[PDB]
């Protein structure tokens, strides 16, 4: 019961997945 | 849970049979769907020191259209010839340069290469970097089980 | 040359046996559970890698823990925090 | 789809597979004949004996 | 002013300790398993 507005993503912040 | 998660797996192999086959079979293999079953074939290992990455993903003969993945040159052995190709997903070598897209401004891309990443900026090589250079989010649910002490 | 004195209560040794039995079984089963959980997580990482390509926003929101917008940068995601908005507005 | 040379396909039919070559029926096939890769993680939990 | 009578078998207290120890470990580990499963 709360909305979010998302600005277009930029290359400044980058996240990856932890490897096995 | 397993009998449930299979429902997800049957879809994932349609998205990317390569990764699914490599995960389930246990060997890095190339796979493609043959209707309702998946056909696999073993992939040949190549040492990381025999591969070179080209600086530009643009095509000097084709303006406006350019590669979405870096160009590379690899040699199977030290006395072998230079074999051209383009980088794929998860340390994959593609012999055909058929990955073409319209060139767009603000093109910043990371690609898995060796043990780390290679970063390209406006369709041009920028720099290598390590895996730890990029912050990691974990998809793992931790379960800390300890044993009874004697 | 000495005379050995024996205690009159064997219950300590029986307690030791019972505790060892229960402890060994519990450690075996919990160890198997832990190993299986690890393999399950490593196995599900493959599905996560593909769902990331399918819909970056939901995957990023789930893994990061905050409602963020994500877009693929080749083989990695770029994310940005989303501004909350009240429903009545 | 536009027909392609080298059309080899398996389709789940009944309790087995049916294999077609070049857009034409080739043969039925039992499911147990095609090698199976397990997507399940084994967890062997045994009970305490009385 | 009364005298305390002591039982001759401490085995009840040792059984209590052993059961409590096993119970605590099992309840910790299975609770952790439940939380992990839910997550």
């Amino acid at each position: 019961a709360q909305f979010y507005v998302c600005p277009p993503p930029t290359g400044a912040t980058v996240v990856q997945f932890e490897q096995p | 849970l397993q009998n449930h998660e299979l429902t997800l797996w049957n879809e994932a192999r349609k998205l990317n049979p390569n990764a699914i086959a490599s995960a389930t079979v246990g060997r890095r293999a190339s796979a493609r769907m043959l209707g309702d079953v998946m056909a696999v074939s073993t992939c040949v290992p190549v040492a990381p020191d025999n591969v070179i990455v080209q600086n530009s993903m643009r095509v000097s003969s084709r303006p406006g259209t350019c590669y979405s993945r870096p160009l590379v040159s690899f040699r199977y052995e030290d006395q072998g010839p230079l074999i051209e190709g383009q980088l794929g997903e998860n340390n994959e070598l593609r012999l055909t340069r058929d990955a073409l897209e319209p060139c767009t401004v603000g093109h910043r891309r990371y690609f898995i290469f060796g043990g780390g990443y290679v970063y390209f900026e406006e369709y041009a090589y920028s720099h290598q970097l390590s895996r730890a250079d990029v912050t990691t989010v974990s998809t793992f649910i931790d379960l800390n089980i300890t044993m009874l002490e004697d | 040359v000495e005379r050995i004195k024996t205690t009159s209560s064997i219950e300590f040794a029986r307690l030791q046996f019972t505790y060892n039995h229960i402890q060994r079984h519990v450690n075996d089963m919990l160890g198997r559970i832990a190993v299986a959980w690890c393999e399950l997580q490593n196995h599900e990482l493959t599905l996560w890698n593909e769902a990331r390509k399918l819909n970056p926003n939901a995957i990023a929101s789930a893994t990061v823990g905050r409602r963020a917008s994500a877009r693929m940068l080749g083989d990695v995601m770029a994310v940005s925090t989303c501004v909350p908005v009240a429903p009545d507005n």
